[PDB]
C-alpha cells in the first residue's frame, strides 16, 4: 500500500544542476538556546542522580551554668531525578548516497537536519517534559514549578494572568550544584552522532539491499539541585501584553522581582528564557519605561535585549506560547 | 525516566471498572524476588485524570502468581483518592521483596467506577522523584 | 540484621485484635520520605505463630500522619495467611517512598481474632533475606 | 509512644552507592549578616556590661 521511510529517490529534491545543494535554506530550524547554556555532569546513581538535601538545622539552646543541654540532630532528606534517551538511526540505501558522487555531501545535509531536529526536541522537552505524562522522557522545568502550593511555589511568580493563552518566563542558574543536566555512567553527553558505517540491510523480500546507517543517541535528564536557583514567571497572559507596560503584566518588574528571588547568583551562571513574543514585548516595554526619563532620538527603537540584570536573555523558540494557566 | 519495553505493562489503559492491568510481566524464573535489587520499583503514572462520578479511590496493587493463572497481592498502596490522579502523578510501589513468575497490576477501584483515566505501570530503576523542599521557612 | 534502638516499633506485641502498633516512629520533618533512601524498609517478624480460630490473615501495613493522631495507610502487604507466620518469618515492607512525620505499623487482622503471635516491627538496612534457590534440579 | 532523637540510623539518609554525600544541597541556610557586620568587644562588668 503505502511505502516509507528510508531516504530514497528524492535526493533529486535536494540538488541543482549538479552536486547536493549547499545553500539549502533551513526553514524549519528554530534557534532556541538552552542547549548551549546548560552545564552537564555525569549522573552519579544507577539511572538517577541522587541528591541529599538539608531538611533541618540543629536549633541549639542557651544553658544555665552547671546543666548539660540536649544534643541536636541535623535532619536531611534526599531527592533523585532520572534520565531519558533520545535517539534515532538514519539509514540511506548506499547506492542512493553514492550517486552523482554526493555520499558525504548528502550524508552531511541529512546530518545537519538531524542535529537540528534533535535540538528542537531536547529543547522543548527540557521545559515541558513530563515523565509522568510521557513516561519515557526526563522531567523538565514544568511541572517542577507547577502548583503554587508546592513548597518551592514561592519561586514561581504569578504574573497575575488567567485564561488559557499564557506564557512563562524562566530564569535559572545553571551550575554544578544548582541546576544542570545529567547523562548516565557512562553513556556520554550530549548527542552522539555515531556513524554506524555502511552495512548490509535486508529487503522486506530478503535479498541483500545493502546500504548506510547513522545513529544519533542523546540521553539526558535534568537535575534541579535546589529550586532556590530557579524562578518561574507563570500565567503571563500574552494577549493582554501591551507595549506601554499598561494593561496586563509589566515585564520589567516581573523580571526584576525574579532577579531578587535568587539567593545570591554566585555560581555558576543565570539565564532568562523567553518565547520570542515575550522578548519583543520586553523590548518594547523597556524602551517605553525609559521613555519617561531619558531616551535619545537614536535609541528610540532601543538596544535589543541582551543582558537584563545583566543576566543573559536567551531566546527560546522551543518554548510553548499558549500554555494552560498554572494555579 | 528510563524504561524497559518488556517491563512496561498497562501502557495507557483506561481503568474504569475495578480491573487488572493489560499486560503481565513474565520473568524467566520461578522467583525473581526483584525487590532485592533494592532498585526496581513499580510506578503507576497518571493521565489524564481520575474523572469519575466520584468520590472514588484507586488502590493500585502488584500481584504475583505461580503460573500465569491466578493472581494474589504482594504489594498494595491504600486508597489513593481521585483528585490525586491529575495528569502527572507517579504513584510508586516499591517492588515487593518476594516476587514469583508472572507479575501483573491490579487497579482496585473503589466505587463508583471511573469515567476517564489512563495509567502507565512499569518497573524502572529508578524513579524520577524530586519533591520541593522547604526554604526557611521564615522568609518567605 | 542491625537495629536502631529508636526504629524498633512494636517490640513483641501480642497482636490479638486487628490493632495498630504500640510505638509510632516520629521522624523529625514534615517529609522524611525515606523510601527515596533506597535502603530503609520495614520488617515485621513473627513469633511464635499466628495461631487463631482460623482461617485468619494479618495484613501488615505502614501508616503516615501529619501529626501523631490520624493515620492513613501508605503501603500494605495483602492477606498473609496463618501458617505462613511461624516463628521466623519476616514479612518485609519496603519503605514507602513518600513518608510523613509519624509513621506506625498497623496489623489488619481478618477474622477470627489471633490467639497467639507477637510481631516485631523495625526499620532496617537491610533485611536479612536469603531464600534458597533450586540447583539443577536434575541432579538431584 | 514516639521514639527519638540523638541520631537515628539515617546516616543511610545521607549516602550514595557509597560514602557520605559531600555535595549536599544546603537548603535551610539563609544569608542573614548582622553576625558578620556586628562588632564584638569584651564585656566590662563580671558578666554584664555597665554603662553610665
Amino acid at each position: 500500500s503505502t511505502t516509507n521511510p528510508t531516504l530514497a529517490d528524492v535526493a533529486a529534491r535536494m540538488t541543482p544542476d549538479g552536486k547536493i545543494d549547499p545553500q539549502i535554506v533551513e526553514m524549519l530550524n528554530e534557534t532556541n538556546e538552552i542547549l548551549d547554556d546548560m552545564t552537564v555532569i555525569e549522573a552519579n546513581g544507577f539511572t538517577e542522580h541522587k541528591t541529599t538535601v538539608r531538611s533541618g538545622l540543629p536549633t541549639g539552646t542557651w544553658r544555665k551554668l552547671n546543666y548539660g543541654v540536649q544534643p541536636e540532630k541535623s535532619r536531611t532528606v534526599q531527592v533523585k531525578d532520572s534520565m531519558g534517551m533520545l535517539e534515532t538511526y538514519a539509514e540511506v540505501d548506499k547506492a542512493l548516497a553514492d550517486l552523482n558522487g554526493n555520499s558525504a555531501a548528502w550524508r552531511l545535509s541529512e546530518d545537519r537536519a538531524f542535529i537540528e531536529g534533535m535540538n528542537q526536541t531536547q529543547a522543548t522537552t527540557l521545559f515541558y517534559g513530563d515523565s509522568s505524562i510521557d513516561a519515557e522522557k526526563f522531567m523538565g522545568l514544568t511541572p517542577r514549578f507547577n502548583s503554587l502550593s508546592a513548597e518551592n511555589g514561592q519561586n514561581i511568580i504569578d504574573a497575575g494572568g488567567t485564561g488559557s493563552d499564557n506564557a512563562s518566563i524562566w530564569l535559572t542558574v545553571w551550575g554544578p550544584n544548582t541546576l544542570h543536566t545529567i547523562y548516565p555512567k557512562g553513556s556520554q553527553a550530549g548527542l552522539q552522532s555515531r556513524d554506524l558505517g555502511e552495512d548490509t540491510l535486508i529487503d522486506a523480500a530478503g535479498g541483500r539491499y545493502q546500504g548506510y546507517r547513522t545513529h544519533y543517541k542523546w540521553d539526558i535528564g535534568l537535575t534541579l539541585r535546589d529550586w532556590r536557583y530557579v524562578v518561574r514567571i507563570a500565567n503571563v497572559d500574552v494577549s493582554e501584553l501591551t507595549k506601554n507596560a499598561s494593561a496586563g503584566a509589566d515585564l520589567i518588574d516581573l523580571m526584576t522581582q525574579a532577579v531578587e528571588l535568587i539567593p545570591n547568583v554566585g555560581m555558576g551562571r543565570p539565564a532568562f528564557y523567553m518565547p520570542r513574543k515575550i522578548r519583543s514585548f520586553l523590548r518594547r516595554q523597556i524602551t517605553n519605561k525609559v521613555a519617561a526619563s531619558t531616551l535619545t532620538m537614536e535609541e528610540i527603537a532601543g538596544k535589543k535585549v541582551v543582558a537584563f540584570d545583566g543576566i543573559p536573555c536567551r531566546r527560546t523558540d522551543a518554548l510553548l506560547l499558549t500554555e494552560a494557566r498554572v494555579v | 525516566m528510563i524504561i524497559d519495553k518488556l517491563l512496561q505493562v498497562s501502557d495507557g489503559q483506561a481503568v474504569t471498572a475495578s480491573a487488572a492491568s493489560t499486560d503481565v510481566i513474565d520473568f524467566g524464573q520461578a522467583n525473581p524476588n526483584t525487590g532485592m535489587d533494592d532498585r526496581s520499583k513499580m510506578v503507576i503514572t497518571v493521565d489524564e485524570s481520575a474523572d469519575a462520578a466520584g468520590a472514588a479511590t484507586v488502590t493500585f496493587s502488584v500481584q504475583d502468581s505461580a503460573d500465569n493463572a491466578t493472581f494474589a497481592d504482594v504489594a498494595a498502596t491504600g486508597a489513593i483518592g481521585k483528585a490525586n490522579l491529575a495528569a502527572g502523578k507517579q504513584v510508586v510501589i516499591p517492588m515487593p521483596t518476594k516476587l514469583r513468575r508472572y507479575c501483573r497490576v491490579y487497579y482496585t477501584v473503589a466505587t463508583g467506577p471511573l469515567t476517564a483515566g489512563k495509567f502507565s505501570a512499569q518497573v524502572v530503576t529508578g524513579i524520577q522523584q524530586n519533591v520541593a523542599y522547604p526554604d526557611s521557612p521564615r522568609i518567605a
